[PDB]
This record gives structure tokens, C-alpha cells and sequence, in this order.
């Protein structure tokens, strides 16, 4: 029904969303061993942009990843330092939801579901282009912590949001030629 | 053969280059 | 598809 794929769409937007974000400020994607505070090596947490120490005497205490301790080499330290492919997951994603809502009211365009179907594919393209740099990145024992794996449920979420709204735009035009 | 994370983003490509395929090939109405 | 929709403006 027209009523249950809306809403299962507008609740997929917004899990997809809240993971991604949850994702990329939380602090859990890599459990490593490494340093907590530098000027002893124990468990770290690591995230996308600050490092943190557990199990250690100072406990809790987090630096700053320290990206950039050969081009090639300096433009993925790049592109993992501005974390840009997994924050444009986040924009697109937002985006495609803002179009997924003027559905609602200004309706009657049909294309604007089309455009949410566009942003969510694509942000599921982005965030895996992240992950792939994030996890070439860190190699220069490990385990991924929930951060990345919220990231991953956001990319598949992410996917079947936009397989929904590609199939309510086809649905739509096919109403219209009937 | 291959490492874990090798085949947990050959899943992310699969379900990626599927849902590509079906949108650019079913989406337009100049085809319906 | 961008294309083939000004076209249908004829
Ligand atoms: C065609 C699609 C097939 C999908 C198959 C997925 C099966 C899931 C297997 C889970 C293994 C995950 C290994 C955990 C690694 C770790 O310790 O971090
Ligand atoms: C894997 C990623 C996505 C695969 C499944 C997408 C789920 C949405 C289905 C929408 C239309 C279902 C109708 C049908 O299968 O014939
Ligand atoms: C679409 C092609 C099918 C491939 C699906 C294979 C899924 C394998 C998932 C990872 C398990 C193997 C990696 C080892 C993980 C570990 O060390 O615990």
C-alpha cells in the first residue's frame, strides 16, 4: 500500500541517517593496542577522528588521530583525514530525505522521489568508497568495533530505502499512464 | 584466500552494482 | 532521461 511503503521509506530515511551520524561522531570503530595519551601500549577504542584509551592507567583519556604522522600516499591521508566520503554519506542522506518529505506537501511533481532515490543510492555508494579508504588507511591484532558496523547497516538501509523509492516513482508514473 | 574484509565489501558491491542496475534500467518512464 | 523529457515538450 501506497500509505505502508511511504512510511517504511520515511523510517528507513531516518534509521540510515541517525546510524550514519552515531557512526561517524562515536569513537568504537577500530579495537586496537596502541598509546592513549602520547607526551606503555594498551587496548585503544580509535574512531573516525579522535583515538581512545581503555583498559589503561589513564582510562578515558582520547587524542586526536594524528592523520599525516609519495602524492599517491598523501591523498588517501587526505581523504581519510577530512573524512570526506563518509560525511557526504551523511549530507546526501539528509538531502534525500528532505525530498522524501516535500513528497508529502508540493506533491503532484513526481520527480522529487526520483531525487530521493538518486541521494540515497548514492549515499550508499559514498559510504562504501569511505569504508574501503578507512580500512586501507589503517594499514600504515585489530578488530572493528559497533561504529563500523552501524556504518555498514547504514549503507544496506540506505539501499533498500532508494530500491523503495525508485519502485513509488515507477509506481506513480505507471498510475498516471493508466 | 582472501582476507575478511575483501569479502565483506565484495557483499557491499553486490548489493550496490544490484540496486544500480535495477534503478538505471527501470527508472526512466521513456522505457516503460 | 533529461533529454528524452525536453523532447516530449513537442
Ligand atoms: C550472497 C550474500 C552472502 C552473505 C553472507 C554473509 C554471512 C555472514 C558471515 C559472518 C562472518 C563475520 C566474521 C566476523 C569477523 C570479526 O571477528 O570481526
Ligand atoms: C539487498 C538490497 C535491496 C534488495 C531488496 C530491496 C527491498 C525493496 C523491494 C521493493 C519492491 C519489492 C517487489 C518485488 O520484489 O517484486
Ligand atoms: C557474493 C559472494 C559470496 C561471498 C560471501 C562470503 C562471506 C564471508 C564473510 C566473512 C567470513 C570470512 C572471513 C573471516 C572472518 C574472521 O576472521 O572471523
Amino acid at each position: 500500500d501506497r500509505g505502508v511503503q511511504m512510511l517504511l521509506t520515511t523510517v528507513g530515511a531516518f534509521a540510515a541517517f541517525s546510524l550514519m551520524t552515531i557512526a561517524v561522531g562515536t569513537d568504537y570503530w577500530l579495537y586496537s593496542r596502541g598509546v592513549c595519551k602520547t607526551k606503555e601500549e594498551v587496548m585503544t577504542h580509535s574512531g573516525l577522528w579522535r583515538t581512545c584509551c581503555l583498559e589503561g592507567n589513564f582510562k578515558g583519556l582520547c587524542k586526536q588521530i594524528d592523520h599525516f604522522p609519495d602524492t599517491a600516499e598523501y591523498f588517501l591521508r587526505a581523504v581519510r583525514a577530512s573524512s570526506i566520503f563518509p560525511i557526504l554519506s551523511v549530507i546526501l542522506l539528509f538531502m534525500g530525505g528532505l525530498c522524501i518529505a516535500a513528497s508529502e506537501f508540493y506533491k503532484t511533481r513526481h520527480n522529487i522521489i526520483l531525487s530521493a532515490g538518486i541521494f540515497f543510492v548514492s549515499a550508499g555508494l559514498s559510504n562504501i568508497i569511505g569504508i574501503i579508504v578507512y580500512i586501507s588507511a589503517n594499514a600504515g591484532s585489530y578488530s572493528y568495533g559497533w561504529s563500523f558496523y552501524f556504518g555498514a547497516l547504514s549503507f544496506i538501509i540506505a539501499e533498500m530505502v532508494g530500491v523503495l523509492a525508485v519502485h513509488m516513482f515507477i509506481d506513480r508514473h505507471k498510475q498516471l499512464r493508466a | 584466500p582472501l582476507a575478511y574484509e575483501i569479502w565483506m565489501c565484495i557483499v557491499f558491491a553486490y548489493i550496490g552494482v544490484s540496486v544500480v542496475l535495477f534503478l538505471v534500467s527501470r527508472f526512466s518512464p521513456y522505457e516503460w | 532521461f533529461c533529454y528524452k523529457s525536453r523532447a516530449e515538450a513537442k
